[PDB]
């Protein structure tokens, strides 16, 4: 798998080992998830680039 | 300067009271705009920046 510099939101469980990650670059919803810094964001009309 | 002119009525020493009576309807006026709401706009990041 190719490696590129990316900003990844990281969710850590009780162990602290990474379990869930979000790629901000791929998908509009993922950019919204990076915003608010929450895995799920409240439903709203959100502008995109 | 012409702001020193006031409409006046005369007090009566006698128990009977002098008064001024309106005789003309003279209708018609306009009311100030209340503004109520402001224009809603969102800047787009990665475009304006």
């Amino acid at each position: 798998y190719k490696l590129q510099p990316l900003t990844f939101l990281l969710d850590f469980s009780v162990d602290g080992y990474i379990r869930r990650a979000i790629d901000c670059g791929f998908n509009d919803l993922s950019q919204l998830h990076c915003s608010y810094e929450s895995f799920d964001v409240e439903s709203g009309v959100y502008s995109v680039s | 300067i012409a702001f020193n002119h006031p409409i006046q009525v005369d007090q009566l020493n006698s128990s009977y009271f002098k008064l001024s009576i309106p005789t003309n309807f003279s209708f018609g006026v306009t009311q100030e705009y209340i503004q109520t709401t402001i224009q809603k706009v969102t800047v787009d990041c990665k475009q304006y920046v």
